[PDB]
């Protein structure tokens, strides 16, 4: 999965 | 509320304590307390209130997708039938964490947007809301759930809007929505396009004003600017 | 019980879904509604009822301990005083860990045990009471202190004898009841020799009995064969 | 902490 904050 | 006997700063206290000891979902009603007392929250507690649904929903949303995933397998062509179970027990997840993005956006709604005037706090709930709209668009199939990406869309892009008018292309709030608005539409809207032209601008746009900032934000810009780089590698 | 409308079959199958989703309250509470179906556990099913609830109270006892270190830290002198809110929050997941043990104890004492007549049930479930009023006893600090810690031994003892009676010195049960004896011994009963002499009794017996086994009852047996030489490690 | 199963 890509990267969220 | 159940909280609603225990003293604001006394909620504060004990959803630190609760991060130190990583019971998320103690942090989460604390802080839920918390914003239920009716008063504006300042930075550090915007935060804890984000922490602790971000872990809360993260796990949700990691045991669904294992979940899925073994249903999926289910359906399959040559596949045995193994009865309602696995259904069962995805829908019994899957409804817990709308649940608790139910509660995350009655918060947002009732009413800390609202009553948030800096760019910077209206800012950092217009991103919450989208990304809480996102979580229940990855779970969604029925009738709705076009209007559930869309009221991701809005709520991100009136977060975008506030941000470039307010705030620096180097502010973290600002960096973070960017790079969770480029996921969003990368992964929900199927538009990966749009997903790396956002990302890209937005790690160029804070390069350039790098220069501007103190060692401690230079350190907190770039952290996020490479998570836009990571992004923009698995997409390329 | 909220799962009394459940097949039995289905909370099995249910327990190993939550499981592979890494859901151990959810684990817990399925195989808690498996065994009050009344009948008897597999050796599989046993595991799966053991293994939830390990993970949950794993998780509390975790917890405890960061907040008893807090605690402990805000009695020091020179410590500000902070107000009730630490002891407070340490309290409540005391409470909570402790409802856990007495849950588990209660589907022990009705009536796994009682029911359990081959050498290896009986053991298993012995051992799983010893283990659950160890973690009573790590947080106990009142006037029945001794008694839990006493009923602790008493249920590993029981365990103990039946195990050397009945089951090879490499068999995997009688192993890990060895382990964790020893460190009740250790770390509750404030006997080290005790814990240091049976650690290294049951790794030297079991060391003589390998020759016995396949390959694959060879690589369980020196897996914990290996947690005991740790142990002794970690002692000596 | 030591090892238990
Ligand atoms: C909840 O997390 C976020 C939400 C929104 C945006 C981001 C980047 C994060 N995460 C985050 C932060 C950071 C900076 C400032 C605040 N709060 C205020 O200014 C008030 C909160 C978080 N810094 C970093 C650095 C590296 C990775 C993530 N970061
Ligand atoms: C719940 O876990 C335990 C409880 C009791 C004893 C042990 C060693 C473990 N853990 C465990 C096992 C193992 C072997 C057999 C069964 N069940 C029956 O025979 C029925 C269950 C577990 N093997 C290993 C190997 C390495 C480490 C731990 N192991
Ligand atoms: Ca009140
Ligand atoms: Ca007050
Ligand atoms: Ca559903
Ligand atoms: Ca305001
Ligand atoms: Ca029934
Ligand atoms: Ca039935
Ligand atoms: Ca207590
Ligand atoms: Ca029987
Ligand atoms: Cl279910
Ligand atoms: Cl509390």
């Amino acid at each position: 999965f890509p990267a969220t904050v | 509320g159940a909280m609603g006997s225990m003293e604001r700063a006394s909620l504060i206290q004990k959803a630190k304590l609760a991060e130190q000891a990583e019971r998320y979902e103690d942090m989460a009603a604390f802080m839920k307390g918390a914003v239920e007392k009716g008063e504006e929250l300042s930075c550090e507690e915007r935060n804890l209130l984000s922490v602790a649904y971000k872990n809360v929903v993260g796990g949700q949303r990691a045991a669904w997708r294992v979940l899925s995933s073994i249903e999926q397998k289910s359906n399959e062509e040559g596949s045995e039938e193994k009865g309602p179970e696995v259904r069962e027990y995805r829908e019994k997840v899957e409804t817990e964490l709308q649940g608790v993005c139910d509660t995350v956006l009655g918060l947002l709604d009732s009413h800390l947007i609202k009553e948030a005037g800096d760019a910077e706090s209206r800012v950092f709930y217009l991103k919450m809301k989208g990304d809480y709209y996102r979580y229940l668009a990855e779970v969604a199939t029925g009738d709705d759930k076009k209007r559930i990406i869309d009221s991701a869309r809005s709520a991100y892009q009136e977060a975008m809007d506030i941000s470039k008018k307010e705030m620096p292309p180097t502010n973290p709030i600002r960096l973070g929505l960017a790079l969770n608005f480029s996921v969003f539409h990368y992964e929900i809207a199927n538009s990966p396009e749009e997903a790396i032209s956002l990302a890209k601008t937005t790690f160029d746009e804070a390069m350039a004003d790098l220069h501007t900032l103190s060692e401690d934000s230079y350190k907190d810009s770039t952290l996020i600017m490479q998570l836009l780089r990571d992004n923009l590698t698995l997409w390329t």
